Formats: C-alpha cells, sequence, structure tokens
C-alpha cells in the first residue's frame, strides 16, 4: 500500500538535526583525540610491529 | 487514492530536503582547511597468505588481531595466523559460491554464505577436533551478500531479496526481519554498541537500522549507482559508502545528510569495499582497477595507493588494534600491509 | 572421547609386548598422541611421541632403541612395541591425545591404562609433597624448573595436571595460565620465569589428589615430584 | 619455529597445505558450464542423464572420462550484474531458446545479446540449443515465421525458416575470439552430450593454442 | 681494409648485437614482471632466452674481433672455451626449439589430460635435459680434444673447430645438433596444423601461417652453415671465406628473431614491451 511510505518518511521527517559544522566538529575532534593510537598514521618502530 | 497518497509522499521528501538544507551552515572542508594533512602514506606488504585457488570474495579479522578467516571460490574457510602464516583451519564448503564471511567476536564460531541463500555457522571450537556445522540459516529468497555476528546466538544477514534478517542461532528462526530496500542489500556494517546498524544496497540507499525494535530511522541518498560496500566510523555517529560510480561518500546520522564525498577524476571503477582506521583518519577503500586507495577522510585527498595485488580487490579490513590491514583480492593471494 | 588401552601384564625379563590403545569419539588423524609412565609409587614419566601424519617421533633416553611408536589412523589405534624389558619398565602406560594449533589445549584427554609388571633435560622440582587441606580454604601449589620456560614469542610452556586416586589425571591449566574445559573457574594459574604457582579457590571434594607440573617448552617432557593434598 | 609447540603447529599447517593441493588438482578435471535461457526453454533437459548434486541448481554428469559441472541460475531473481561475475572461469555458456515461443524469442534475443557482450562474457564460447524444432516445424503450418520478424523476407519453409532464426541469434556476437557453436535438438535426440563434449573439447583446443601462443 | 670500413662494420654489428640483448633480456622481465605471462609453456622460452643471452653476448661479439683484425689475436685457452662455449649455447637454443615443439603437441593433441599430467617439476626435468644433453655432445669433444687427438693442429694466429678434420665425428655432431631436431620439429608441426582444425577455418589458418613464419626462419637461418660445414670435411680448401662468414652470421640471425617468431606472437607479450 501507499500508506506505507508515507508513514516511513513521516518518521525520519522529523528528526533532531544538528548543524554540519557541529557534525564536522566531532568527527575533527574524534581523530585528533586517537591520533596517537592509530598505527597506520605513524608507523610504530619494528621492535613492537608484529608484522 | 493513488494520487492523493503520491502528493503526500512528495511534500515529505520537499520537507526532508528542506530541513537538510537548513543545516548546512558550511561543508565539513570549509572547517577543515586549517589542520596539518597526513602527508604521504606509505605501507608495505608484510606478509602474504598463499594457499587459495579461486577467487576472494570475503575476509574477517578475529577480535584479536592475529587470526582471520577468508572465504574463496574454491569452496573452503581458510583461518590464518597472519603473525606466523599458518594454516589454524581448513573448512570445506557444501557450496562453493560464496561471497560472505565472519568471524565471531568471541573466536568460537564463523559464519559462511552466498548464493546458496544459506547462513552457516561452524564451531570452530569442538571436544572432537574437528571444525562442524552448526547450524544451518534458511528463510532468504534472494542471495546472501553479508553476514556479521553480534554475539554467540544473535547474527544479521543482508540479502539479495531487498532485505535485512536477525536470527537466533540456537532456534534458527528470524527474530526480526527489515524491509523497506528497493534493490539489493549489498554491504553491512554493525556499530560498535550493537544496538544499530547499516546498510546499502542496489537502490543508490543507505538506511540505519536499529536491532531493538527493527524499524528504518534514516535514509540516505547521495549516489548514483550500486553501493557495494559500508562501514561505521569509529565514533559510530558516521558511516562510508562505497558505490559503482567511482565514488565514496561520508555521512553522518545527526547532521542526516552527506559531509564529504571521495572521487578523482582518474578514477572510474567501482569500490569493492571500505574500511576506516583506528582513528578514523584514514579511509581504506578497494577499486576494480587493480588497487585499494587510501583516502584522508577530513581532506577528501588520496594519501596513499596499495598497489600489490594482480586482479580485482575484493575485500578489506582494519584490525582491532590497527596494526596492519589485510587485503584480499581475485588473484587468490590475499596480503597484509603495515 | 575415549580412549582404552589394551595389553600388560606380568611379563619376565628380557622379554617384548606390544601395548594398544583404541581411540573413538574424537579425529584420530589430527591429535599427536603421546606415552606416559607411572610406577606404582612414584610421579609421571614421559616416553614417546608420534606427531599427526607420523612426521615427527620423540623417545626418551631411558627407551630409546627399545620402544616403538606408530599408529593406524584408519583403525583409529595408537601401538607401543616394547622390547628388552626390564624391571624398571614396571609401570601403568597412559595413552595422551594432544592438538597444535594457535590457541590449542594440548595433553587435553588421558586413557585409563593398562599396568606392567616386569619380574640437559629441564629439572621440575615440586618440594610439597603432602599438604593438608580444608573443604573450603584456599590453596597454593608451587612448581620450580631449571630453566626459563617463557619463550621469545610471549609463551609459556607449564601444564597442571590433576590425578585423583584410582582415575587418569586430567588437565587444569595449560601455558601457566589458560583453563581447560570442563574445569571449574575457581582453578588458576600464575608464575613467571623458573618460578609457577597454582591456585585452588574454595577447595572442596573431587580436588584431592596428587597435582604435577610438566614442561613442554622442548622434548624430552619432564614432570615434578607430584603435590598430594589430603583432608 | 622455534618452539615444540610451534613446530608441531607448522607440520599441522603444512599438512593443510597438502590436502589444498590435492583438494584443487582433483576439481581440475571438471568442466563448468554455466546454462541459460528463458523459462521453460528444455534447459532442465538438455541431457537425459544429468542428475542433480533454490538459490543455484547444480548438475552432474561424466560423459567420457569427463566430469561436467552444469550450474542453472533462473532462481536467482534478482540483479544478474552483482553475481554473474562468479561464473567468469567456467569452460563455456550453454543457451536453450524455444524455436516455439515465439513471444519469448524476442526475450531470448535480447538475453542473448546481454549474455555475448557482458564484460566477464567476453572470452567465453557460447553452445546455443535451438529446442522445439519438432514442434516448430508443426507450428509454422499455421502461425508463419512473420509475427516475430516482420522483417523477413523468405520462403515458409522449415529448413529456411531455421537458419533465419539461427542467424539473428549469431549476429550478436562481436568479438572474434568467442567461437559460438549452435545445434538443434527438441526432444528426443539422447545423444545431446556429446555436441556439448564436442564443443568443450574444440573449446580447451584453441585455449591451448592461444596459451601456447599460435593463435 | 681502412679505417672507416672497420668503423662501419663495428657499427652494423654493433646495432645488431643491441638487438639480441634487447630482445631477450625483455622476454625474461616480462615472465618475472607480468604473472599473467607467468606459466609452464613460457618457462620454456624463458630457457630460449638464456640461449639467446649468452649468443648476443659472448659469441657473436667475440666474432667481431675475427673479422676486424683478420686473425686471432687472443690466445688459445680462451679461444678453446669460445668455441665450446659456442658449441653448447647454441645446441641448447636448438633443443629449447625442440622441448617447445613438443610441449605444443601435446597441448593440442591431448588437450584434457596433458596441461594437468604436466607439472611444473616435469618442466624443469625437461629444460635441465637440454642443457645435460648440451654439455656431453659437445664440450668434451672440443675443449678436450687434441690433448687426445695428436696434439694440436690449428696456428696461433686462427681459430676452428678442430675434430672438422673427421668426417665421422662431423657427420654425428651436426645430425645430432640440427638435422635430427629439425626432422622432428617439422614432423611435430605438421600434426599440430593438422590437429588445430575445428572438427565439431579461421583457426587453421592463422595456426599454419605462424607454423611457417617458425620454421622457415630456423631453416633459413641454420641449414648454410650445417650444409658447408658437411661438405668441408670432404673438400678442404673449397668453401670461401665470403661464404663462411655469410653461413655463419645467419646463425646469429636467428638469435635476433627468435622472440619475435616464438615471443612476440601474443598481444599479451606486445603489451608489456609496451
Ligand atoms: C654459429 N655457430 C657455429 C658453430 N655451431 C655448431 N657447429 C658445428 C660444428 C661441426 C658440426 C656441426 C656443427 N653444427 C652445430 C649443431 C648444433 C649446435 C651447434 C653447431 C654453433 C653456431
Amino acid at each position: 500500500q501507499a500508506r506505507k511510505l508515507v508513514e516511513q518518511l513521516k518518521m525520519e521527517a522529523n528528526i533532531d538535526r544538528i548543524k554540519v559544522s557541529k557534525a564536522a566538529a566531532d568527527l575533527m575532534a574524534y581523530c585528533e583525540a586517537h591520533a596517537k593510537e592509530d598505527p597506520l598514521l605513524t608507523p610504530v618502530p619494528a621492535s613492537e610491529n608484529p608484522f | 487514492e493513488l494520487d492523493q497518497l503520491r502528493q503526500e509522499a512528495e511534500q515529505l521528501k520537499n520537507q526532508i530536503r528542506d530541513a537538510r538544507k537548513a543545516c548546512a551552515d558550511a561543508t565539513l572542508s570549509q572547517i577543515t582547511n586549517n589542520i596539518d594533512p597526513v602527508g604521504r602514506i606509505q605501507m608495505r606488504t608484510r606478509r602474504t597468505l598463499r594457499g587459495h585457488l579461486a577467487k576472494i570474495y570475503a575476509m574477517h579479522w578475529g577480535t584479536d588481531s592475529r587470526l582471520l578467516v577468508s572465504a574463496s571460490q574454491d569452496g573452503k574457510l581458510i583461518i590464518w595466523d597472519s603473525y606466523t602464516t599458518n594454516k589454524v583451519h581448513a573448512i570445506p564448503l557444501r557450496s562453493s559460491w560464496v561471497m560472505t564471511c565472519a568471524y565471531a567476536p568471541s573466536g568460537n564460531y564463523v559464519a559462511c554464505g552466498g548464493l546458496d541463500n544459506i547462513c552457516s555457522i561452524y564451531n570452530l571450537k569442538t571436544r572432537e577436533g574437528n571444525v562442524r556445522v552448526s547450524r544451518e540459516l534458511a528463510g532468504h529468497t534472494g542471495y546472501l551478500s553479508c553476514c556479521r555476528f553480534l554475539d554467540d546466538n544473535q547474527i544479521v544477514t543482508s540479502s539479495g531479496d531487498t532485505t535485512c534478517a536477525l536470527w537466533d542461532i540456537e532456534t534458527g528462526q528470524q527474530t526480526t526481519t527489515f524491509t523497506g530496500h528497493t534493490g539489493d542489500v549489498m554491504s553491512l556494517s554493525l556499530a560498535p554498541d550493537t544496538r544499530l546498524f547499516v546498510s546499502g544496497a542496489c537502490d543508490a540507499s543507505a538506511k540505519l537500522w536499529d536491532v531493538r525494535e527493527g524499524m528504518c530511522r534514516q535514509t540516505f541518498t547521495g549516489h548514483e549507482s550500486d553501493i557495494n560496500a559500508i562501514c561505521f566510523f569509529p565514533n559510530g555517529n558516521a558511516f562510508a559508502t562505497g558505490s559503482d560510480d567511482a565514488t565514496c561518500r561520508l555521512f553522518d546520522l545527526r547532521a542526516d545528510q552527506e559531509l564529504m564525498t571521495y572521487s578523482h577524476d582518474n578514477i572510474i571503477c567501482g569500490i569493492t569495499s571500505v574500511s576506516f582506521s583506528k582513528s578514523g583518519r584514514l579511509l581504506l577503500a578497494g577499486y576494480d582497477d587493480f588497487n585499494c586507495n587510501v583516502w584522508d577522510a577530513l581532506k577528501a585527498d588520496r594519501a596513499g595507493v596499495l598497489a600489490g595485488h594482480d586482479n580485482r580487490v575484493s575485500c578489506l579490513g582494519v584490525t582491532d588494534d590497527g596494526m596492519a590491514v589485510a587485503t584480499g583480492s581475485w588473484d587468490s593471494f590475499l596480503k597484509i600491509w603495515n | 572421547v575415549q580412549l582404552v588401552e589394551s595389553g600388560g601384564g606380568l611379563v619376565q625379563p628380557g622379554g617384548s609386548r606390544k601395548l594398544s590403545c583404541s581411540a573413538s569419539g574424537f579425529a584420530f588423524s589430527s591429535f599427536g598422541m603421546h606415552w606416559v609412565r607411572q610406577a606404582p609409587e612414584k610421579g609421571l614419566e614421559w616416553v614417546a611421541y608420534i606427531s599427526s601424519g607420523s612426521g615427527t617421533i620423540y623417545y626418551a633416553d631411558t627407551v630409546k632403541g627399545r620402544f616403538t611408536i606408530s599408529r593406524d589412523d584408519p583403525k583409529n589405534t595408537l601401538f607401543l612395541q616394547m622390547t628388552s624389558l626390564r624391571s624398571e619398565d614396571t609401570a601403568m602406560y597412559y595413552c595422551v591425545r594432544s592438538i597444535y594449533y594457535y590457541g590449542s589445549s594440548p595433553f587435553d584427554f588421558w586413557g585409563q591404562g593398562t599396568t606392567l609388571t616386569v619380574s640437559s633435560d629441564i629439572v621440575m622440582t615440586q618440594a610439597t609433597s603432602s599438604v593438608p587441606v580444608t573443604p573450603g580454604e584456599s590453596v597454593s601449589i608451587s612448581c620450580r624448573s631449571s630453566k626459563s620456560l617463557l619463550h621469545s614469542n610471549g609463551n609459556t610452556y607449564l601444564y597442571w595436571f590433576l590425578q585423583r586416586p584410582g582415575q587418569s589425571p586430567q588437565l587444569l591449566i595449560y601455558r601457566m595460565s589458560n583453563l581447560a574445559s570442563g574445569v571449574p573457574d575457581r582453578f588458576s594459574g600464575s608464575g613467571s620465569g623458573t618460578a609457577f604457582t597454582l591456585t585452588i579457590s574454595r577447595l572442596e571434594a573431587e580436588d584431592v589428589g596428587v597435582y604435577y607440573c610438566m614442561q613442554h617448552l622442548e622434548y624430552p617432557l619432564t614432570f615434578g615430584a607430584g603435590t598430594k593434598l589430603e583432608l | 619455529t622455534l618452539s615444540a609447540e610451534d613446530k608441531a603447529a607448522v607440520e599441522r599447517s603444512k599438512m593443510i597445505e597438502k590436502n589444498l593441493k590435492e583438494d584443487g588438482i582433483s576439481a581440475a578435471k571438471d568442466v563448468k558450464l554455466l546454462l541459460l535461457g528463458a523459462d521453460n526453454s528444455g534447459k532442465s533437459t538438455i541431457v537425459k542423464q544429468m542428475k542433480i548434486i533454490t538459490g543455484i541448481v547444480e548438475t552432474h554428469f561424466t560423459f567420457k572420462n569427463l566430469h561436467f559441472r552444469l550450474f542453472d541460475v533462473g532462481g536467482q531473481r534478482s540483479e544478474r550484474k552483482k553475481w554473474i561475475h562468479c561464473f567468469e572461469d567456467v569452460t563455456a555458456i550453454i543457451f536453450c531458446v524455444d524455436l516455439s515461443d515465439y513471444n519469448r524469442m524476442h526475450e531470448s534475443l535480447m538475453l542473448f545479446d546481454s549474455i555475448c557482450n557482458n564484460k566477464f562474457f567476453i572470452d567465453t564460447s557460447i553452445i546455443l540449443f535451438l529446442n522445439k524444432k519438432d514442434l516448430f516445424g508443426e507450428k509454422i503450418k499455421k502461425s508463419p515465421l512473420t509475427i516475430c520478424f516482420p522483417e523477413y523476407t523468405g520462403p515458409n519453409t522449415y529448413e529456411d525458416a531455421a537458419a533465419y532464426i539461427q542467424a539473428q541469434f549469431e549476429s550478436k556476437n562481436r568479438s572474434p575470439n568467442k567461437e559460438i557453436y549452435c545445434h538443434m535438438t527438441c526432444a528426443t535426440d539422447t545423444n545431446n552430450a556429446q555436441v556439448i563434449f564436442d564443443a568443450v573439447t574444440d573449446i580447451i583446443i584453441a585455449n591451448n593454442l592461444r596459451g601456447c601462443g599460435l593463435y | 681494409y681502412e679505417t672507416v670500413e672497420m668503423v662501419f662494420i663495428a657499427t652494423v654489428t654493433g646495432s645488431l648485437s643491441l638487438v639480441t640483448v634487447v630482445g631477450n633480456i625483455l622476454v625474461m622481465l616480462s615472465i618475472k614482471v607480468n604473472r599473467q605471462l607467468q606459466t609452464v609453456n613460457n618457462y620454456f622460452l624463458f630457457s630460449l632466452a638464456c640461449a639467446d643471452l649468452i649468443i648476443g653476448a659472448f659469441s657473436m661479439n667475440l666474432y667481431t674481433v675475427y673479422i676486424i683484425k683478420g686473425y686471432w689475436p687472443l690466445g688459445a685457452v680462451v679461444c678453446d672455451l669460445w668455441l665450446a662455449l659456442d658449441c653448447v649455447v647454441s645446441n641448447a637454443s636448438v633443443m629449447n626449439l625442440l622441448i617447445i615443439s613438443f610441449d605444443r603437441y601435446f597441448c593440442v593433441t591431448k588437450p584434457l589430460t596433458y596441461p594437468a599430467r604436466r607439472t611444473t617439476k616435469m618442466a624443469g626435468l625437461m629444460i635441465a635435459a637440454a642443457w645435460v644433453l648440451s654439455f656431453v655432445l659437445w664440450a668434451p669433444a672440443i675443449l678436450f680434444w687434441q690433448f687426445v687427438v695428436g696434439k694440436r693442429t690449428v696456428p696461433d694466429n686462427q681459430c676452428f673447430i678442430q675434430f672438422l678434420s673427421n668426417p665421422a665425428v662431423t657427420f654425428g655432431t651436426a645430425i645430432a645438433g640440427f638435422y635430427l631436431p629439425v626432422v622432428i620439429m617439422t614432423v611435430l608441426y605438421i600434426h599440430i596444423s593438422l590437429a588445430s582444425r575445428s572438427r565439431v577455418a579461421a583457426r587453421e589458418r592463422k595456426v599454419t601461417r605462424t607454423i611457417f613464419a617458425i620454421l622457415l626462419a630456423f631453416i633459413l637461418t641454420w641449414t648454410p652453415y650445417n650444409v658447408m660445414v658437411l661438405v668441408n670435411t670432404f673438400c678442404q680448401s673449397c668453401i670461401p671465406d665470403t661464404v663462411w662468414s655469410i653461413g655463419y652470421w645467419l646463425c646469429y640471425v636467428n638469435s635476433t628473431i627468435n622472440p619475435a617468431c616464438y615471443a612476440l606472437c601474443n598481444a599479451t607479450f606486445k603489451k608489456t614491451f609496451r
């Protein structure tokens, strides 16, 4: 039935959205918080590298 | 009437876009234009796992960064000890048409599925010393494209019948059924909190589901072709999608729209797999041009290229500790890069 | 899982005897097999080992040239061909299954062996022999090693076995800190290089017996004297 | 590979490495064929002796010291483009067309064009079976071959009409290294696995010649 | 001669000798750098490249000195090795052509079972047999001949094969080095053309054309030398030096065109060189 789409779109049309700049700041802050724990970014020394 | 309900759907769609444009004060590139780039990531092949004799379609790291299971068309699952390059187990498959595989967080089970429409669970730790089938989950109509363990008793499967499901392994029945996709679901990523998961289907759309009550919360539409890969950000508030349009896009749930697109004029091949680093700064994506590309999730600029495969890269995986990245491809070999 | 031993009896000195063990309930083609002795009033003693596929075969220094170990996987049976029996060969011979991969539990299952009447190496030291305990107290059992069992790969190889009276020993802890399937969580093991201990919190019945420490760092495998708990 | 347990783990890996070799070697003698065609087109009855081993249907039969594996994909009522690359390694494709089904024959032409020109099946040979040849002769007596192809200017006989349909299907082939093979068999030709065997033997010779550099 | 002429002769040969080391070392790289062009059949081309490389680096370069100077300026021990090297590495190239024909013959006459039965190890045994047979038939004969054959006979300013005096040995080595591996090659390649027919044409026509390219090149680039050597024993001073060089150089033109006749027949090899 076509009422299923209306009911589904209604649920997704009312969400407590935030701004992109606030959304971008959260991801930007997360990466800088865990930068020191990212072996791909900063290569580890061969002493502590299993591979 | 049909026309009367059609107008209401259009108004709801227009209202959603109006709210989407209202929250886009500035693009993510505008705010991320004043921090140093990662530079040039130069990873190298540290291990080369040999033993598969056909195309590899799936792999999954265990929750110890040492064990990983790989699925290939030869009808066998091979569990590797990536440190020593050792074959812990070789599990023959009833059906050789496999497209997905999963590793249980506890490490006692592995998952397998494909064109047989069945998700098979194998008990790795048995008193008899051999790996045997513990359950066969049936009920999907189309091919099973992805499966992800929640615990030793719950698994979520995505199928080609435009439907995702949640299963109780002991009972063998679908606890929940997820409906709403128009095209075949191809990928499936579980949130770290396990209370949510996101899927990407062939209808160029991504939907966020919650396993608690099984209703679609958010729908994302920014792509022009089939979505092949999906994976959550480590924060759990964002996810990345790879598509056949040779483009990668980053979505945020709270903002509820696209934040960044990853593309290049010289890339005309779709993405087979996507994955994030431990901190989420690096977005690794496998492509059809025989290569895996490393992306800066905050800069939309390529930082490195992983070129060691003689066929299409079909698999990707970053360990829990972030020490290694394993890449499986159609050339029957899979390598570990760090 | 069931290993049943056959053979043994009154054998005159200088004779020959073949001991056979029949395996049922598990896959007798992926498990390495061992032979372990036990003198009437002494501790355990390793004898021989055959690998899966019959690739690597090891013997103790006291049985090399006289004992032969063989298996027939289609028949699910292990053999031990003994020649030139001496008065020191009088013991109960146990068949032990063992599997080897990442995260394995070697020496998991033992079979009730058959008695026999015939009429450098790492030194494992268990100074404690008899310890009186109460049903509810917490006890600790110590073992010592001449060499450092810690390996460069982070795996240190100590094993703990419990032999209740009139029963074959069973595995409790593998690799100094790992609990075996079916073992209550009150059992705990800890230690470092050349220093080990096993803690039994909330001791109760069925925990009385002789506890042995065995090293798997290199062959030959050596046991301890045995710490006996008495109620 | 230093400790006692580490050495035994390597020996286990080598034993697993060995068993992988025979399993791959034993699977090399298998011949994988992909069955395609419209629904109810004799696809499941091309060979009388085929015996099954609802996603994929695998049928196996050994004709002459040669194990044939046949895979039927008709239950996958989904997007074929998402799983058709799994059959990129097949020896050949067996396509079945109903010469009697005039309405479904245009659907067969559209299906045949896609499989020939698919990027995975550019060098994969196609064995073409024209089924319902017996009923075709009886059918053309009442309904002529003009409804399906209005552009047919030729005799209303059986042999001439059959060639026109066959020519149209072979027109969709453009790559010069595919070697489409045509054969007509409706219901009674018991010897219909010989033609597949002969076609496969022909295909392997061409592949070997290209590998040897002579072609 | 003159300074201009000797420069002109060196330039023609020096550029031509560069073709052999550019024609072949590639072929070696193309096998290594391309995983697609890494098969049992292509391993046979690798062995042929080794034979062509040695000729292109040692044989046809040391013969520039012979013609430019007019005599042999180097000693006698070094030329005992140069002739031994030439008479062995050239035999290996002929045998690598024979095992390529055998490999091709079985892959077409028995396409079902031969490619699986013949493993990598079996190919290495056949490849090593070509070089092992090369040493036995030639190296004892030329390197240790005068020692067991009434001292030497060649002057200290000239160099040539010494056992050419005996007609019995000359026939034995010539038949077993060129004449026999050609009769087999022509017979096998005739059958491979008959086996290329579509039993159940555009395929057999192209295959036959490539066969004529391989066989005609080999015959026109080795027959003249093996014919002059046959008559050399009978009529000692009857072949002029103006055709000895012509009949000797053609044996080296084979090493130049071998990558073209064998390697440069696939589209993959053509793409790799670009
Ligand atoms: C260009 N050089 C000249 C010398 N060579 C050979 N000389 C011969 C000397 C005496 C009798 C027969 C031959 N014919 C060969 C047959 C097989 C392999 C080598 C020769 C090699 C090429």
